[PDB]
RNA sequence: UGUAUGGCAAGUCUAACCGGAGUAUCCGGGGAGGCACAGGGAAACCGACAUGGCCGCAGGGCUUGCCCGAGGGCCGCCGU
RNA sequence: UAUGCCAGCUGGUGGAUUGCUCGGCUCAGGCGCUGAUGAAGGACGUGCCAAGCUGCGAUAAGCUGUGGGGAGCCGCACGGAGGCGAAGAACCACAGAUUUCCGAAUGAGAAUCUCUAACAAUUGCUUCGCGCAAUGAGGAACCCCGAGAACUGAAACAUCUCAGUAUCGGGAGGAACAGAAAACGCAACGUGAUGUCGUUAGUAACCGCGAGUGAACGCGAUACAGCCCAAACCGAAGCCCUCACGGGCAAUGUGGUGUCAGGGCUACCUCUCAUCAGCCGACCGUCUUCACGAAGUCUCUUGGAAUAGAGCGUGAUACAGGGUGACAACCCCGUACUGAAGACCAGUACGCUGUGCGGUAGUGCCAGAGUAGCGGGGGUUGGAUAUCCCUCGCGAAUAACGCAGGCAUCGACUGCGAAGGCUAAACACAACCUGAGACCGAUAGUGAACAAGUAGUGUGAACGAACGCUGCAAAGUACCCUCAGAAGGGAGGCGAAAUAGAGCAUGAAAUCAGUUGGCGAUCGAGCGACAGGGCAUACAAGGUCCCUUGACGAAUGA
C-alpha cells in the first residue's frame, strides 16, 4: 500500500487514460507503479541516450537519475527526475512529467519504455 | 496487524511443540557453537591464510577512470581549457590522506585531454593518445624506474 | 509546579503564616475602591455576606477563623444537632464577600492603606 | 501569486508577491512523519525499578509437599512473574530508544508542504478553522510586531473576519481518562498561528487555542498540528519574505 | 540479513558538538567519519563493456503478418 | 409433596469493578562532604492528662536575637481542663543558647552502666610538660590503591570464556585519578600536557588460530595552563614558636641562583611586562526562595450545592496547574510582566604590587642507579619477538652521553631527556534541593500511599507482611420503649442520599438465608448443540405469528 497521496492519485490518472483511449502503455506503467518501490525504474542518462530516438517519447515507469551524457533531442517522462537528470536533460531535450505526458498523449502513441 | 499481534491464543507462538523453544540446545548449542561439527555447513572452513604487512609500510591510492573525468570536462569550466587540460590532483575527491593519485582506464575519452596525474595505467595512456592528448607525470610521480 | 498532585500537597502541607492566604475572600465593591484590592484575609471582626452555599444570602460578623482546617464561622450560619444545639456549618472564605472590616488593628489598618503592599 | 497586505484596521495596505514555497504540493504522509517525530523526540525514558521484585531470598521448595515449585520466602510467593509482588517480565525499560530519526531532507520538504497547505483555503476549512475568508494565509503590516494589548489584537482579528477560530478554540474539554492525575487534565482546538519576524508576538499568545512562532524557527507543528495541514496562520509581512528561503 | 513504505541520488547520512530559540521538543550549523562510486592478488603489484553479436517478453510502430524492441536470455570481449 | 435440581427476586457474605491519589517509578537541572569544638547512629528521657509518630534534651513538641509574618495560636490529632497572644504570639529565614547516656569513643572497666584525674593508642613539634598539633569514625553511589572466585560459554573439557566481574582489604574528594614528552611516527618542511565525548573499528593484535577476545596513532569536539625542585655557582645572607624576652631548627646546608625557549661561570648587548610570590576582587549566568500582580461571583432554569444549560458582561505580556458543595482566565491560591534575596560560578576573571624576559661568544662546571639494560620464573594485556607489572640473579654511560621510532646487532636519519615534584577547567555519582512524565494507580507502582523496615519469624547472620475512600457540612443520631445492658433491637431524629451510620463511595463472581418460576420421591450419568412441544413472562429497548383460499412453482413426482 503506497503511502504517497500523489503517487496514488498518478496510478488513478494513468489508469483513467488506459481505460478511456486507446493506450495499453499507461496501464503498463500503472501495474509496475503499483509493485514495491525496489522494482521501480532507476534510470541513468547514458542508459536513455543509448536506446532512444528523436521523436519518441522517452516513458521510465521509476525515476530518472543524472549519470552519464545525453546528447540527443529526446523527451522523457518520469514520476520523478533529479536535479542534475532535470538540467542536463533541458539543455538538449525536454524533461516532462508523466502527469503531462497524459494530457498530451492519452492514446500513448509513438513512445518507449526504458528501464 | 502483525505477526506478533496474532499470536495470543496460538499457545507456542510459531515454535512448533511446545518442546521446542528452551534453552540453547534449540541452537545446537551458543552463538557459533559447533561450526566443525553439527553445523559446519556454510562456514569459512578452518585455518590461516596469508599474511598481513604493517599498516604504517601501507600506501592508499586514489583512483578515477577516465570516464569520469571525461564526461564531466564540460561542467569542469573551473580548470583549464586549452587547444582540455585538468590537473587529476584537483578532481578526485580524498586527495588528501591518499599517498599519491592514479588514472585508470575504464570507459572511453571522447575529448582531447591533457592529464597531470601520479600515476596512470597502460590503458589509461592509450585511450588518451588514442583520441589526441598528452599523459604528463609529476615530479612525484618520477618513481616509475 | 504544573503537577496536580504537588498542588494539592503544597496546599496541605502549607506552614501556619502561609495558610493565612487561604482564609482569603473577596472584599464589596466600595471596600475594591476604597483600598485597592481585589480580597483581603478574613478576620474574626469583619462582616460578610454569603455568595454560594445553602445560606446564599445572608449576612452576619465573623465569629471564627481557623487557620489549619482554613474554614471560618460566620454568626447565624448553623446546623440543628440531634439534642437541639445550634452549632455552626463551617464556611470556605471563596464562597463569602466582605461587607464590612475590623479595622482595630493599626497594622492591618496600615497594611490595607497601602500601595506597595496588601493585607 | 499575489498576496494582500492588512494594516492595524483591518483596509487593505497593497499588495506583495507570494513566495514560492507557497505552491509546495501538498504531502499529508511528510507532515504527518514530520509530526510524529517531533512529538515523539520530547518524550522521557522511563522504567520499573530494575531489581522490583527480585529483593528476596525466595526459595522453591522444590518436589515433595503438594506444592508447585515457585520461590516461596516465609511461607509467601515471591520473584517470579505469575507471583503477587513478584517482578514485571517484560517491564518498560529505561535503555530504549524513543527517539524517531528524521533526514533533514525529508523534514526540509515537510515544513515546506506544511507552509504551503496554509496557502489554500479549503484546506484550512477542512482542517477545522472557522473564519469568513477567501484570501489565505491573512498577511499583516510589520506594525503587528509593536502591539503590546490582546484586546488590541481581538479588534484587528474581528476586522479580519478571522476572529471566530479563536471563539471555536474557546471551550476547554476535560479529557476521559487518568491523564487528569498526571497534570493533563484539560486540552482545547487549535486556532491561530501568529508568525512573526523579529520576537514572537506577546500580544497574541494568550488568545484561546494561538500560537505564535517566527520565520526563522517556525516548524511542521505549528504549521500543521497534530500531523493536520492548513492551520489558519497570519504572517507579519517581513515573515512572509523570510518564511520563503526555508 | 530480508521486506514494505518514504527522501535524496553518483551519491547519501551526519556523530560528538556549536549557535539560536518558543530552551529535553524545535530552527540553523557541524561531513569527523561511514557506506556506495572497481576489482583481482597472501603480497609485491596490476587495474575493467558510458555496448560488438544473436534471440526475444512487455510496450511502441506499420500499409496488420513486418519492423523498433528497455528489462530479460545466450555469447563475445575487457581487469586480475 | 419431603431431601432436592436449574434460573431469578429480596437480603447478606465477599471486595472485584469504575471513579479518585497524600505513594511510588524514571528522566533532568542544581548542589555536595561530616567527625576528638566528640560526628553519623543508638539508648533513655521530655507534654496538664500522652501509648505510637514527629520534635526536642534535665533550659527537653522547646529558650534568646534580627528580619519576615500577623490575629490568631498551644505538632501528627477535630478531646477535656486550662493557657499564650497588640509587651505583636503562632508561623518562616538567618544567627545563637541549651544539648543526658552509649557511640571513632579516647582515664579504667561495662549488653547504654560503673570505678578512682585522664588527647587511650600511634605520631610530629617541643618550653621534653599532653605544652601545641595530627590520626581514628561516618557518607547514596561515584573515585583511587591492593586481594581476587565460581556457576556459565566453548553445546563435554584442561588453555580460553564468564572476568580483573562478584566478593574481600586499604584510602581520598566534592568530585577523584591523570597531566606539561627520554611523547607521537597519517615518516613529515608534520603534531605538540591530561582527561573525556564522537569516530578511527569489531580495524591492527590475541586465540585448543576453536568458541571467543580486542586496542592505538590520527581526526571532529569539550575544556584549555602551565610550572616547582635536585645539582652547578653562591654559603647563614634562612625558617619555626613567642606580644616580647627568649627558645627551637639549620654547614649531614636554611636561604639565593636554576630547571631544554638547558642552566651555571667569564666577557659583553639589550631589556623586562615572561614566570613566580602576593593584594584586590566581580559583571553575567544558573539553581532556589520571595514581593507585586488584571477581569463577574450578575439574570433565568435544574439542583442539597451552579464551576451546568440559556442570557448578558469582563481581563489577558496572565486561556500553566491547584482549591472551591458539579465542568471556573475573571470566587481563592496562583499564572504573565517587573523587581528582590541567598547559594553556586569564585577568592575565579579582570585590575594591581613586586620580580625580571631574552640574545652573543667562550667554557667536556652541573643535570635524579640497583636505575637503563640483560637473564631465570610468573602474572597481566589486543600487544603479537613488538603490553604493563611482580619476583630471584646480574648490570652501564655521563650530554663529546643516553632513550625512543612495534624482532636483535651496527651505521645513518627523525624525535626526545628517564631513574625528583606540583598543577585550574572540560568528564563520574546522586546523598541533598527543585523541576518533568504517551510511566503505575492500592494483588499495580518501592518491601513500604496506612504503625513500614512497622507487626511478626530466627540463637544469630538475616528474614518480613497486610491494612487508602462517611458526608456539602458531623448535621457522627436527642427523646421514648425493650433488655442483665454505653450491647443489640424497635420507634424516632439529621441529610439529596443512612442500602452514605463509622474498615461507612461504588459494591462483581464464588457463595449463604428467605422466596418466585419450572421439574420432582418408577427411575440413568460430559450436564449440551440443533428441531419441536408443556408451563412461566408489567412497561421499555424486538413485532411478528396462525388458519381458508388464491398466485408463483427448482430438483423430484403420483
Ligand atoms: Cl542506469
Ligand atoms: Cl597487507
Ligand atoms: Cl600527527
Ligand atoms: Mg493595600
Ligand atoms: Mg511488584
Ligand atoms: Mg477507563
Ligand atoms: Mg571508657
Ligand atoms: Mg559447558
Ligand atoms: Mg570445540
Ligand atoms: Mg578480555
Ligand atoms: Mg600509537
Ligand atoms: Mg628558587
Ligand atoms: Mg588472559
Ligand atoms: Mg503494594
Ligand atoms: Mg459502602
Ligand atoms: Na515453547
Ligand atoms: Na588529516
Ligand atoms: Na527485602
Ligand atoms: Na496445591
Ligand atoms: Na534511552
Ligand atoms: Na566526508
Ligand atoms: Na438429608
Ligand atoms: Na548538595
Ligand atoms: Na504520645
Ligand atoms: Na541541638
Ligand atoms: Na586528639
Ligand atoms: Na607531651
Ligand atoms: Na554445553
Ligand atoms: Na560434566
Ligand atoms: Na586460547
Ligand atoms: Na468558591
Ligand atoms: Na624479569
Ligand atoms: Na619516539
Ligand atoms: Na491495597
Ligand atoms: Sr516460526
Ligand atoms: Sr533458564
Ligand atoms: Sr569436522
Ligand atoms: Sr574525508
Ligand atoms: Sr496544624
Ligand atoms: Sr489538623
Ligand atoms: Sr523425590
Ligand atoms: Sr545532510
Ligand atoms: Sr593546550
Ligand atoms: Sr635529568
Ligand atoms: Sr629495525
Ligand atoms: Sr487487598
Ligand atoms: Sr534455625
Ligand atoms: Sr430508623
Ligand atoms: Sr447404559
Ligand atoms: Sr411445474
Amino acid at each position: 500500500s503506497k503511502t504517497n497521496p500523489r503517487l496514488s492519485s498518478l496510478i488513478a490518472d494513468l489508469k483513467s487514460a488506459a481505460r478511456s483511449s486507446g493506450g495499453a502503455v499507461w496501464g503498463d506503467v500503472a501495474e509496475r507503479l503499483e509493485k514495491p518501490r525496489r522494482t521501480h525504474a532507476e534510470v541513468n542518462l547514458g542508459r536513455i541516450e543509448r536506446y532512444a530516438q528523436e521523436d519518441e517519447t522517452v516513458v521510465v515507469p521509476g525515476k530518472v537519475l543524472g549519470s552519464g551524457v545525453l546528447q540527443k533531442d529526446v523527451t522523457v517522462a518520469a514520476v520523478d527526475f533529479s536535479g542534475t537528470a532535470e538540467t542536463k536533460i533541458d539543455q538538449v531535450g525536454e524533461a516532462v512529467s508523466l502527469e503531462q505526458a497524459i494530457e498530451n498523449n492519452p492514446e500513448g502513441s509513438h513512445v518507449r519504455v526504458i528501464r | 496487524t502483525s505477526k506478533k499481534k496474532r499470536q495470543r491464543g496460538s499457545r507456542t507462538h510459531g515454535g512448533g511443540s511446545h518442546k521446542n523453544r528452551r534453552g540453547a540446545g534449540h541452537r545446537g548449542g551458543r552463538g557459533d557453537a559447533g561450526r566443525d561439527k553439527h553445523e559446519f555447513h556454510n562456514h569459512e572452513p578452518l585455518g590461516k591464510s596469508g599474511f598481513k604487512r604493517p599498516q604504517k609500510v601501507q600506501e592508499e591510492a586514489a583512483t578515477i577512470d577516465v570516464r569520469e573525468i571525461d564526461e564531466n570536462v564540460t561542467l569542469l569550466a573551473a580548470d583549464d581549457v586549452a587547444e582540455f587540460r585538468v590537473d587529476v590532483r584537483d578532481v578526485v575527491e580524498e586527495a588528501d590522506d591518499a599517498d599519491y593519485v592514479k588514472v585508470l582506464g575504464a570507459g572511453q575519452v571522447r575529448h582531447e585531454l591533457t592529464l597531470i596525474a601520479d600515476d596512470f595505467s597502460e590503458g589509461a595512456r592509450e585511450k588518451v593518445e588514442g583520441a589526441g592528448g598528452s599523459v604528463e607525470l609529476t615530479d612525484l610521480g618520477e618513481e616509475r624506474q | 509546579s504544573k503537577q496536580p498532585d504537588k498542588q494539592r500537597k503544597s496546599q496541605r502541607r502549607a506552614p501556619l503564616h502561609e495558610r493565612h492566604k487561604q482564609v482569603r475572600a473577596t472584599l464589596s465593591a466600595d471596600l475594591r475602591e476604597e483600598y485597592g484590592q481585589r480580597n483581603v484575609r478574613v478576620n474574626a471582626g469583619d462582616t460578610v455576606e454569603v455568595l454560594r452555599g445553602d445560606f446564599a444570602g445572608e449576612e452576619g460578623e465573623v465569629i471564627n477563623v481557623d487557620l489549619d482546617k482554613a474554614v471560618i464561622h460566620v454568626e447565624d450560619v448553623t446546623l440543628e444537632k440531634t439534642d437541639g444545639e445550634e452549632v455552626p456549618r463551617p464556611l470556605d472564605t471563596s464562597n463569602v464577600r466582605v461587607t464590612d472590616l475590623d479595622l482595630e488593628d493599626e497594622k492591618r489598618e496600615a497594611r490595607l492603606e497601602s500601595e506597595d503592599d496588601s493585607a | 501569486m499575489q498576496a494582500t497586505i492588512y494594516d492595524l484596521d483591518g483596509n487593505t495596505d497593497g499588495e506583495v508577491d507570494l513566495p514560492d514555497v507557497f505552491e509546495t504540493p501538498v504531502r499529508s504522509d511528510l507532515i504527518g512523519k514530520a509530526v510524529r517525530a517531533a512529538q515523539a523526540n520530547r518524550k522521557q525514558d522511563y522504567g520499573s525499578d530494575e531489581y522490583a521484585g527480585l529483593r528476596t531470598p525466595a526459595e522453591s521448595f522444590g518436589s515433595g509437599r503438594g506444592q508447585a515449585h515457585v520461590p516461596k520466602q516465609d511461607g509467601r510467593a515471591r520473584r517470579v512473574p505469575q507471583a503477587v509482588k513478584g517482578r514485571s517480565a517484560h517491564p518498560p525499560k529505561t535503555e530504549k530508544d524513543r527517539s524517531l530519526d528524521l533526514n533533514d531532507k525529508e523534514r526540509q520538504l515537510a515544513v515546506r508542504s506544511a507552509l504551503a497547505a496554509t496557502a489554500d483555503a479549503d484546506l484550512v476549512a477542512d482542517r477545522g478553522h472557522e473564519f469568513d475568508r477567501d484570501e489565505v494565509p491573512v498577511v499583516v503590516s510589520d506594525d503587528f510586531e509593536d502591539l503590546v494589548k490582546t484586546q488590541e489584537v481581538v479588534s484587528l482579528l474581528e476586522a479580519l473576519d478571522v476572529h471566530a477560530d479563536i471563539d471555536r478554540a474557546d471551550e476547554t474539554k476535560i479529557k476521559a481518562g487518568q491523564g487528569s492525575a498526571r497534570g493533563r487534565k484539560y486540552r482545547r482546538p487549535a486556532s491561530i498561528l501568529f508568525v512573526t519576524s523579529d520576537e514572537p508576538s506577546t500580544a497574541a499568545r494568550n488568545l484561546a487555542g494561538a500560537d505564535v512562532a517566527t520565520a526563522s524557527e517556525v516548524n511542521t507543528e505549528d504549521l500543521a498540528p497534530g500531523g493536520a495541514p492548513g492551520r489558519l496562520t497570519v504572517f507579519t509581512e517581513s515573515a512572509l519574505a523570510e518564511v520563503a528561503e526555508r
